[PDB]
């Protein structure tokens, strides 16, 4: 139990977690757009001049 | 607050009809088919029945006597 001073490392691992990219990367999945508006079906000439 | 007894432009007498708009749509009518049924042939008394928010049903919730 001297505890002498030991030699220089030779290098350094390093242990650390790695994210899974099997989900990203796929094709976007954005919001639908919304439809422009569309006149209604069945608008008829509802009024009639007088006379 | 409650259904104006004339329309404002013209002065057709819309009073009466909201009852009857109001049986009119709950027999499954469209609104349009609903304000022809009333005869509201002028867009000016047809906006009056067609816009009227009716405020004095929320506003008797707060009927004072409650008895
Ligand atoms: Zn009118």
């Amino acid at each position: 139990g001297g505890l002498t001073c030991a030699s220089a490392p030779q290098g350094t691992l390093r242990i650390l977690e790695g994210p899974q990219q099997s989900l990203s990367g796929s094709p976007l999945q954005p919001i639908p757009a919304s439809p422009p508006p569309q006149i209604p079906p069945g608008l008829r000439p509802r009024f009639c001049a007088f006379g | 607050m409650i259904i104006p007894v004339r329309c404002f432009t013209c002065g057709k007498i819309v009073g009466n009809k909201w009852e009857a708009y109001l049986g009119l749509l709950q027999a499954e009518y469209t609104e349009g088919d609903a304000l022809d049924a009333l005869g509201l042939k002028r867009y000016c008394c047809r906006r009056m029945l067609l816009a009227h928010v009716d405020l004095i049903e929320k506003l008797l919730n707060y009927a004072p006597l409650e008895k």
